[PDB]
């Protein structure tokens, strides 16, 4: 149906080093969506049932933007991101056949990659959606489809018991959202270099230690009002004097409540 | 100054210069590298390029750097010197032409390409009377360069193109004539283009260097006097009609257009053609009326007639309406016939169409001209001959050695 | 309204005109505005919507009542929208006065299909859609996140001082006399929107135009007020 051809997911996106600060978890979570990539057979070799993906969750913060970035690294063939509102709907039966169908695009196209998106949507009366969890940790566990490709969970609370007691089995390399330094938040200045007209005399590490506890969430809300108060200035170039009252306000004034 | 106010990437003769292939989006390609301005990368882009060329695309390619060096008049002959006299006939004939493309005042090319002229049957200085007889009637009433041509239609060789540049070259010489003249010079290529009734292409781009010849006219008997003398059976009524054609350029003459609707019924399918073609060059400026029901008909190339009728203007959102409907064809030639006009009006809407191209195919001439129409978009009877010549693309590839020198784009 | 309709006008009117900074700054928000305002009743959303016209494409669709008055098609004129927004791009898509969940769930899939099929899920971006509507409330979330990530825009209470602006651009084209103020106006109406006034303006001249008149004494302002004041 329209989801076949709607879900071959193109035009790429957000890359690398907009990562929110991570720099060994950038590799905990690197090398399973880019090393098997370079080689199947290298983990296939390493041993025994080598290691399909990670885990994300947590506070949202800087989330959809590392999936945006496994996206981005896709060296050959630009992959998919399954979205978890599209499992539960009305007139249940055509969530097993959507995901079989999408395993089954997954067979057709040669050991492609597959991520889920807002595991909470399906997780955790609710029969309806144990047949879409319970019918996907089935065809998970199974060998059907393929063992090595990719497993990602992105969502917003782990507590999915289910998946939680489902997933030591298949699932692993769990972690936490590790909110970066002080010295984190320059990277994601320097690749967002292309926002709104910063100016060369606008320096990357004033701005990040004019901001503590402001992970890539609090940051991406200083580029939202950074670039939305460019425009709304009718200026065309931004000066760290003229949104600095921005930057403050965007994390003091967001900042007090919560 | 077009060097120094403008500033055109290398991602088009990289993309542009990377989707073709098959040998004839390479000739495409010859299109990129003669039609493609700033950068000229892909001009110097190594070598072998021409080697795996074609003949009739070895005639493109040579006058390829022709198109290039517009300018330059010293480097032309420090660029073309190394193609000039070589090994290959195509690239010594095809060089000439560039040397006529390149400049239309340095007249110095001529006596090695003129001395060599005389071949009676076949040889090569007939391929270098191609590139150097049109070539150099774009770089010109002369009294030399026809006496030199007296021998050209005197010589009467199988090749199309020797009396096509020969009618057309001595054609852009003769327009712009106070009155036209009726003289021996198209007077005697009347005589011998009657004289062998083969190869009615003959009878189709001769009528174009005598309607060139008759362009100029204010009050030309022109009309009546081929009204005697070049009437025939229809192989020679294509030259009547062609007549009729190039000597009524347009005024208030509005009997010529109820003419124009009784004759359009005739049951020749080629009259029809040329002679409901002049409306382009007829009612040119009030571009009002020129809107009509010509796509509505049901012939075969009527179509192709009102898309021809579009032509080069601005191209308002009526003109692109009309190119809404003629973009969907089912037939090579005006699937073929469609991206040329909708190129040539206009020169973040110019791809998109192309892309709609890409829809419909995605033959070799529809990618071959779509492509050679992004290089396209990317009364002055210069800008008028190079299409009206045009109109027989419906033919073999040698006609597109000689679709490649068009001058009328600026 | 003046920083209003030029946020509206520089948040709409960077696209395609004046490139040279933005095309070169690499924003490209090709999503458009949401519009809405209390008064309503296409009147300011089509004084905003007529900025747009000077140098532009202009395509208005007033509600989805040519989708509502026959069998349920559904989404298809959605397709053609995209189809004819795709193959031709100048022009913004204008909806004003959306009353569409106002079956029901097929204008979610319908939403779902111009929400996806908005975004340019096939280019950079294709076509500027500045939506319209009466009640910002009643829209479901999923356009929200997905759809607006650029502005949308909040039209103020007066209470005051827009009525009687509001006031002199309906009695602009029109004529008023000297003795017809404008305190007892804004004062005596107690929460009237623009269609209200636009009504009082409506049997202003066409009250005028009963006795076949263009000047309209006091005495038959409030005797023409009385045409709609009955009418209402």
């Amino acid at each position: 149906p329209t989801v076949t051809m709607m879900q071959v997911e193109e035009k790429p996106d957000v890359t690398y080093s907009d990562v929110g600060g991570c720099k060994e978890q950038i590799e905990k979570l690197r090398e399973v969506v880019e090393t098997p990539l370079l080689h199947p057979e290298r983990f296939v070799n390493l041993g025994i049932e080598p290691p399909k993906g990670v885990l994300l969750f947590g506070p949202p913060g800087t989330g959809k933007t590392l999936c945006a970035r496994a996206v981005a690294n896709r060296t050959d063939a630009c992959f998919i991101r399954v979205i978890g509102s599209e499992l539960v709907q009305k007139y249940v039966g055509e969530g097993a056949r959507m995901v079989r169908e999408l395993f089954e695009m997954a067979r057709t196209k040669k050991a492609c990659l597959i991520f889920f998106d807002e595991i909470d949507a399906i997780g955790g009366g609710d029969n309806e959606v144990q047949r879409t969890m319970l019918e996907l940790i089935n065809q998970l566990d199974g060998f059907d489809p393929r063992g090595n490709i990719k497993v990602l969970m992105a969502t917003n609370r782990p507590d999915t018991l289910d998946p939680a007691l489902m997933r030591p089995g298949r699932l692993d390399r769990k972690i936490e959202f590790s909110l970066p330094d002080l010295e984190g938040r320059t990277h994601i200045f320097k690749i967002h270099a292309r926002s709104m007209s910063v100016e060369r005399d606008i320096r990357f590490e004033l701005l990040a230690r004019l901001c503590p506890n402001s992970t890539g969430a609090e940051i991406r809300s200083v580029c939202t009002e950074a670039g939305m108060f460019a425009i709304r200035a009718r200026r065309k170039i931004a000066t760290e004097k003229d949104f600095l009252e921005a930057v403050n306000k965007v994390i003091k004034s967001y900042a007090k409540f919560s | 100054d077009d060097i120094y106010k403008t500033h055109l990437e290398n991602n088009r003769f990289g993309g542009s210069g990377s989707q073709v292939d098959s040998a004839r989006m390479n000739l495409a390609s010859s299109f990129v590298n003669g039609f493609v301005n700033q950068d000229k990368l892909l001009t110097d882009d190594g070598n072998k390029w021409l080697y795996k060329n074609k003949d009739h695309g070895m005639l493109s390619a040579a006058a390829s750097l022709g198109m290039i060096l517009l300018w330059d008049v010293d480097g032309g002959l420090t660029q073309i010197d190394k193609y000039l006299y070589s090994s290959e006939d195509y690239i010594k004939s095809g060089a000439l032409l560039a040397c006529g493309i390149v400049n239309s005042g340095v007249r110095n090319e001529c006596d090695p390409a003129l001395a060599l002229l005389s071949d009676y049957v076949l040889h090569n200085s007939n391929t270098m009377r191609l590139g150097s007889i049109f070539g150099l009637g774009l770089a010109y009433n002369r009294e030399d360069v026809l006496t030199l041509l007296l021998p050209v239609m005197g010589d009467s060789k199988s090749s199309m193109e020797v009396a096509g540049v020969t009618a057309l070259a001595c054609g852009m010489i003769a327009v712009g004539s106070c009155n036209g003249d009726v003289t021996s010079t198209i007077l005697q290529t009347i005589m011998e283009k009657s004289e062998t009734e083969l190869k009615d292409t003959y009878a189709r781009w001769l009528p174009l260097g005598l309607g060139l010849n008759h362009l100029g006219k204010g009050e030309a008997i022109e009309a009546i006097l081929a009204a005697l003398e070049v009437v025939s059976e229809p192989f020679r009524s294509f030259a009547n009609t062609l007549v009729d054609v190039c000597a009524y350029a347009g005024s208030g003459n509005v009997l010529k257009v109820q003419q124009l609707l009784h004759i359009c019924s005739e049951h020749f399918d080629s009259k029809e053609k040329e002679e409901d073609k002049d409306k382009k060059e007829k009612k040119d400026k009030d571009k009002k009326e020129a809107p009509a029901d010509m796509g509505a008909h049901q012939g075969v190339a009527v179509l192709g007639i009102a898309l021809i009728a579009m032509g080069e203007e601005i191209g308002a959102e009526m003109a692109l309406r009309t190119f809404g409907h003629l973009l969907r064809y089912g037939e090579p030639t005006l699937r073929r016939a469609v991206p040329l006009a909708l190129a040539l009006i206009s020169v973040s809407h110019d791809a998109d169409p192309e892309v709609s191209y890409n829809s419909i195919f995605a033959a070799r001439l529809a990618a071959m001209l779509r492509q050679l129409a992004q290089y396209h978009a990317k009364k002055g009877t210069l800008t008028l001959c190079p299409y009206h010549s045009d109109r027989q693309l419906m033919s073999q590839v040698a006609v597109a050695g000689l679709l490649t020198v068009l001058v009328s784009f600026l | 309204l003046d920083n209003q309709i030029q946020e509206i006008k520089e948040s709409v009117e960077l696209p395609l005109t004046h490139p040279e900074y933005y095309e070169e700054m690499g924003i490209k928000p090709p999503k458009g505005v949401i519009l809405y305002g209390p008064p309503g009743t296409g009147k300011t959303l089509l004084a905003k919507a007529v900025a747009n016209q000077t140098s532009a494409t202009f395509l208005r669709v007033v509600g989805s009542e040519l989708i509502q008055k026959y069998l349920g098609d559904g989404p298809k004129l959605v397709r053609e929208l995209f189809r004819v927004a795709e193959e031709h791009a100048p022009s913004i898509v204008f909806i004003d006065e959306i009353d569409a969940i106002g079956g029901e769930r097929e204008i979610q899939r319908t939403m779902l299909e111009l929400l996806n099929q908005l975004d340019g899920f096939d280019s950079r971006g294709d076509v500027k859609v500045i939506m319209a509507t009466n009640r910002i409330e009643t829209l479901d979330p999923a356009l929200i996140r997905p759809g607006r990530i650029d502005r949308k825009i909040e039209f103020p209470l007066p209470d005051e001082k827009t009525k009687k602006r509001i006031f002199q651009i309906h009695t602009s084209r029109m004529t008023l006399a000297d003795d017809v103020t404008l305190d007892d106006l804004i004062m005596a109406k107690d929460d009237l929107s623009g269609a209200d006034i636009k009504a009082i303006c409506t049997e202003a001249g066409l009250m005028a135009l009963r006795e076949r008149r263009m000047k309209v004494t006091n005495e038959d302002f409030k005797k023409s007020k009385e045409n709609v004041l009955y009418k209402k």
